[PDB]
């Protein structure tokens, strides 16, 4: 993906599980989930953003 | 062709036996060619039986038929001999025993339909009961397609023979030999 | 695009001129939703059996099975004469012919035109510019035929007689 | 005492029926209305602020619309709007 | 957990075809199409006819009757065979 793109998260326990969000950076280095991304929804601990890997994101 | 104006279907095969291109109405396309063909070779057969049955009755009667059954009858003659099996007479249960030989051997010819609709060896109509061997012997004559002819005029001729003694009280020996 | 029977409505995608009684006639878009072809069967089978019943009403009134000829030309009145066993009779030639339309369906559904169970034993249609207009009849028969049916049955509870005997007497009107 | 016959038939169709289907109408006008503000209010500059100080006018606009609600939502059904499909709704892992 | 024990003689039965294996009809895995067709329609008739001669049911029944009329349902699932066999070529 690339930054600013809106992605449907497919990691199966996200609280945004089969939402969508907005990426906001992604690393370069060796990190295990380097993409970082954005939601409207709070989750229920009221965080709004997380972190995630490439096979648990798809751009729509 | 039989009727130019109305065509013989397609389906139709010309080789099969006793093909006059007689299908104006197409009937032939609706339903299987080889059932179509078994169907009819058993109804000549069984009308054949009927119509001459109907002849015979009238000039001959077996020994002792003549109590059991009126002078003359013909379908008649059924109802008679089933209501003294009903009663419970012994002697007339002429229509049971015919009625049992002719599930019997539906019975057990049974597979043969049903084989030759899967392309089986025997061709339709073809039991191969001929112990004479002198009609089908050998190359054989028309006779293949006078058993389709004579079978079709049995069938028109059962329909008539029935039809008759319906509105009237006559036989068919007594129907042709004195018309009103 | 418009659709040709309403002006100022847009015409549905799905349909199309191609389809024999086409006229751009989807003001709710039941063909956006669900196949076109399955839609076109529907109204063909619709059109069939209303086409069957709409002429059942009238042709007792004309002449009566010799066997029937006791039972009533009304037809609502002939639904419950008939023997429940008559009726069975009726079901099973029914469902008989209905196991070439389920064959047809489900099996080999995408091939093949709507409507078309191959029943075409006088072999007309064969040259495809006279199917076109056989067709198209088919269609707008069945149509007229569905509305007609629905009014000869809503008019017969009404007035309790054949359609040929209510105009006899015109009773038409409520009263 | 007066008992009421709820079975279908035209004869009583005024105890159960037609109440019935002048509730169905109020009670689908005020679901169309209902979710014509909250897809509304989605496309706002505060979607959550428009749910606790409710844009009058707007809600007005849409309390009006809501007498033809068995042709519009149905309309929406076959135009498919009224319905998501399965893979845009979040669901628990199982 | 186990291995789950099966009777000997048990075979794979899940089919995703358009009719299922002839394994499915057991001792009537050989039998034909036809013969399953015409066995439907000759234990429906009859069937039907036993069941009939019975439906005012008497102190002193037909045995013959009360165990033809069992053609009845057993005609069901010889039309099904049927249809099996005829989708396998059989
Ligand atoms: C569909 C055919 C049919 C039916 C339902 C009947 C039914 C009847 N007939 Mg009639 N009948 C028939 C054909 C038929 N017949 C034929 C073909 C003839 C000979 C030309 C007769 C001659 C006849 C007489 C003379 C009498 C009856 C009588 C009767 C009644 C008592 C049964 C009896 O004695 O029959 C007897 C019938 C026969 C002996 C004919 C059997 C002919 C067989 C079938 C020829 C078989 C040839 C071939 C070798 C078979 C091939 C087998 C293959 C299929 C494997 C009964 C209502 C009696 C009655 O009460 O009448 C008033 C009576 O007296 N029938
Ligand atoms: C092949 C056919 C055939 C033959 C050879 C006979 C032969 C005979 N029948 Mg007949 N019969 C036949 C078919 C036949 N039957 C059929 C199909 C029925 C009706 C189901 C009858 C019903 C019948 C009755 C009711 C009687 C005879 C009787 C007789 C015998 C004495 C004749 C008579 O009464 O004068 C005679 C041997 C009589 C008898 O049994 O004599 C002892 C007698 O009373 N027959
Ligand atoms: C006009 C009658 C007629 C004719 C010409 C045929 C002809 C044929 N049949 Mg068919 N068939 C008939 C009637 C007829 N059948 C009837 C009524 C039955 C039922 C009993 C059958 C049952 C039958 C079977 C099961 C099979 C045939 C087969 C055959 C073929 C080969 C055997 C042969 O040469 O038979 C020649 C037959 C005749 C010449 C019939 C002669 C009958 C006599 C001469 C006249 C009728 C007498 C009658 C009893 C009434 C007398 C008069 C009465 C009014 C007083 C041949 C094409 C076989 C076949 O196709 O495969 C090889 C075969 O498997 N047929
Ligand atoms: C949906 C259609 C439908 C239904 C439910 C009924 C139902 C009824 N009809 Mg009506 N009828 C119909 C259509 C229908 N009919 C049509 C189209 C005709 C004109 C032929 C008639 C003519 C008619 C008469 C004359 C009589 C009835 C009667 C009756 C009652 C008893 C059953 C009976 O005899 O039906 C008969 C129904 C038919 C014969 C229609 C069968 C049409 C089949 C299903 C399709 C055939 C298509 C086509 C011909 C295929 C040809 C193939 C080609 C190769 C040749 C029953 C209430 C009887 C009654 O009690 O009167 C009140 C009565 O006497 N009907
Ligand atoms: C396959 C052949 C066949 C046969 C043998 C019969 C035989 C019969 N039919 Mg059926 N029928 C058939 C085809 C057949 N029908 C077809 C193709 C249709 C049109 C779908 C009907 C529609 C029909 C009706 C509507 C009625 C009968 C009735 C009857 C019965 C007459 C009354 C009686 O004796 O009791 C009789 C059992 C009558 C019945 O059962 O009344 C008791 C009756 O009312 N039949
Ligand atoms: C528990 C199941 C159940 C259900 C679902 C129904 C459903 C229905 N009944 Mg009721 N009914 C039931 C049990 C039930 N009934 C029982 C146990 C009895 C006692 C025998 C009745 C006695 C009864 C009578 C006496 C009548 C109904 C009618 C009706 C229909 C009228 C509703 C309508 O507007 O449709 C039809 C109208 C439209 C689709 C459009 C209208 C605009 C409806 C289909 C009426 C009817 O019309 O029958 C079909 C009627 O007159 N019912
Ligand atoms: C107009 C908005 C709206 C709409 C379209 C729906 C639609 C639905 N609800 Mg929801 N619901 C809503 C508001 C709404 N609800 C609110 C505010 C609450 C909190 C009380 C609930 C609580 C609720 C529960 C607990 C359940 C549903 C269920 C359902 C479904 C079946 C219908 C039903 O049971 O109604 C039931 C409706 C209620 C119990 C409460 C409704 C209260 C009012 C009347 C509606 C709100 C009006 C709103 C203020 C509109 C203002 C518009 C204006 C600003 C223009 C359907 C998905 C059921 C379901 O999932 O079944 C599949 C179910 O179990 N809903
Ligand atoms: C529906 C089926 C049916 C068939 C398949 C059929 C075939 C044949 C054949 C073919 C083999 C011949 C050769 C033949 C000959 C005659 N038929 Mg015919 N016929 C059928 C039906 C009726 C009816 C309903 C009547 C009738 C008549 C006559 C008379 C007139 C004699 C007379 O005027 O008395 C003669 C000569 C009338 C009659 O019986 O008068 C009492 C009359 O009622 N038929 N018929
Ligand atoms: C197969 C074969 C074998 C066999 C065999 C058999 C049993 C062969 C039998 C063949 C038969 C029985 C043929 C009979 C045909 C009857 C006809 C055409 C009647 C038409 C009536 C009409 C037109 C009429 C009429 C009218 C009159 C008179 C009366 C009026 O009231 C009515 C009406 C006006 C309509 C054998 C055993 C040889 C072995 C061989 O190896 C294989
Ligand atoms: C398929 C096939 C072929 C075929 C075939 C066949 C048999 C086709 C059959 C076609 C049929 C039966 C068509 C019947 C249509 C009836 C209509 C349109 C009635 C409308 C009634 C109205 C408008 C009304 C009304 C009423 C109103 C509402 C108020 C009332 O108070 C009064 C009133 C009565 C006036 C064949 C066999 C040739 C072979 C070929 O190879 C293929
Ligand atoms: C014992 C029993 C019963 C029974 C019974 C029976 C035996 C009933 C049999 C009934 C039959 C055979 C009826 C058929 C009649 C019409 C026919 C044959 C027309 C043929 C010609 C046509 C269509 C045209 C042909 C043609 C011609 C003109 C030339 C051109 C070409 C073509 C168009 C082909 C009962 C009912 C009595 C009751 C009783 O309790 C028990």
């Amino acid at each position: 993906v690339k930054r600013g793109s809106k992605v449907r998260i497919l990691r199966k326990e996200s609280y945004w599980y089969q939402d969508i969000g907005t990426v906001a950076t992604i690393d370069t280095s060796g990190i295990r989930y380097p993409v970082v991304v954005r939601f409207e929804k709070v989750s229920y601990s009221g965080v709004n953003t997380n972190n995630f890997s490439l096979d648990e994101v798809v751009e729509v | 062709r039989a009727v130019p104006f109305a065509p013989a279907p397609d389906c139709l095969p010309e080789n099969i036996p006793g093909y006059m291109g007689f299908d104006p109405l197409g009937l032939s396309t609706l339903c299987n060619v080889e059932w179509l063909r078994e169907a009819e070779i058993k109804h000549c057969r069984v009308a054949m039986l009927a119509a001459a049955g109907s002849i015979a009755q009238d000039l001959y009667q077996f020994p002792g038929v003549e109590k059991i059954v009126g002078s003359a009858k013909m379908t008649g003659v059924h109802d008679k001999i089933l209501a003294a099996a009903s009663t419970g007479d012994y002697k007339a249960q002429a229509m049971s025993q015919i009625l049992f030989w002719t599930s019997f051997l539906e019975i057990v010819t049974l597979p043969a339909v049903f084989e030759t609709m899967n392309g089986g060896p025997r061709k339709p109509g073809v039991f191969f009961f001929d112990p004479l061997g002198l009609g089908k012997g050998d190359k054989m004559g028309e006779m293949e397609l006078k058993e389709i002819k004579n079978g079709r005029l049995a069938m028109i001729g059962v329909g008539g023979m029935v039809h008759h003694y319906l509105l009237t009280g006559k036989g068919p020996i007594q129907f042709l030999s004195g018309i009103p | 695009e418009m659709s040709e029977a309403i002006p100022f409505m847009p015409k549905p995608a799905n349909i199309d001129s191609s389809m024999p009684g086409y006229a751009g006639f989807d003001p709710l878009g039941f063909t956006d939703y669900y196949s076109a072809k399955w839609m076109q069967e529907a109204e063909i089978k619709h059109g069939r059996v209303c086409m069957l019943a709409a002429l059942g009403m009238v042709f007792p009134e004309f002449a009566k099975f010799p066997q029937f000829a006791s039972f009533s030309t009304n037809p609502l009145e002939a639904f419950y004469q008939v023997s429940p066993a008559g009726w069975g009779q009726i079901f099973l030639f029914i469902g008989v012919l209905e196991t070439f339309s389920y064959e047809k369906s489900f099996y080999n559904f995408e091939g093949g035109a709507p409507g078309a169970l191959g029943f075409d034993p006088l072999r007309m249609s064969s040259n495809p510019a006279s199917a076109k207009q056989y067709a198209a009849a088919e269609v707008r028969n069945g149509r007229l035929a569905m509305i007609g049916f629905s009014g000869m049955l809503h008019h017969a509870i009404v007035s309790k007689q054949g359609p040929i005997t209510q105009i006899v007497e015109q009773n038409f009107y409520p009263k | 005492l007066p008992h009421l016959i709820t079975d279908g038939r035209w004869t009583h169709s005024g105890e159960f029926v037609i109440p019935g289907l002048l509730f169905l109408y109020v009670a689908g006008w005020i679901g169309w209305v209902g979710r014509s503000y909250v897809l509304f209010a989605r496309t706002a500059d505060k979607p959550t602020e428009k749910e606790i100080i409710i844009d009058v006018p707007v809600a007005l606009s849409f309390v009006s619309t809501g007498f033809i609600w068995p042709f519009s939502a149905f309309k929406e059904f076959t135009s498919g709007n009224l319905i998501v499909p399965a893979d845009e709704i979040t669901v628990s892992p199982r | 957990f186990s291995p789950v024990p099966s009777p000997e003689g048990t075979k794979e039965t899940y089919w995703e075809t358009k009719a299922p294996s002839s394994d499915v009809l057991g001792i009537g895995a050989g039998v034909s199409s036809g013969n399953f067709a015409a066995a439907s329609v000759f234990a429906a008739l009859v069937g039907g006819y036993c069941t009939g001669q019975v439906i005012p049911l008497t102190v002193e029944p037909n045995p013959l009757f009360l165990a033809g009329s069992f053609l009845l349902p057993y005609s069901w699932a010889l039309h099904v065979a049927a249809w099996i066999q005829k989708n396998n070529g059989k």
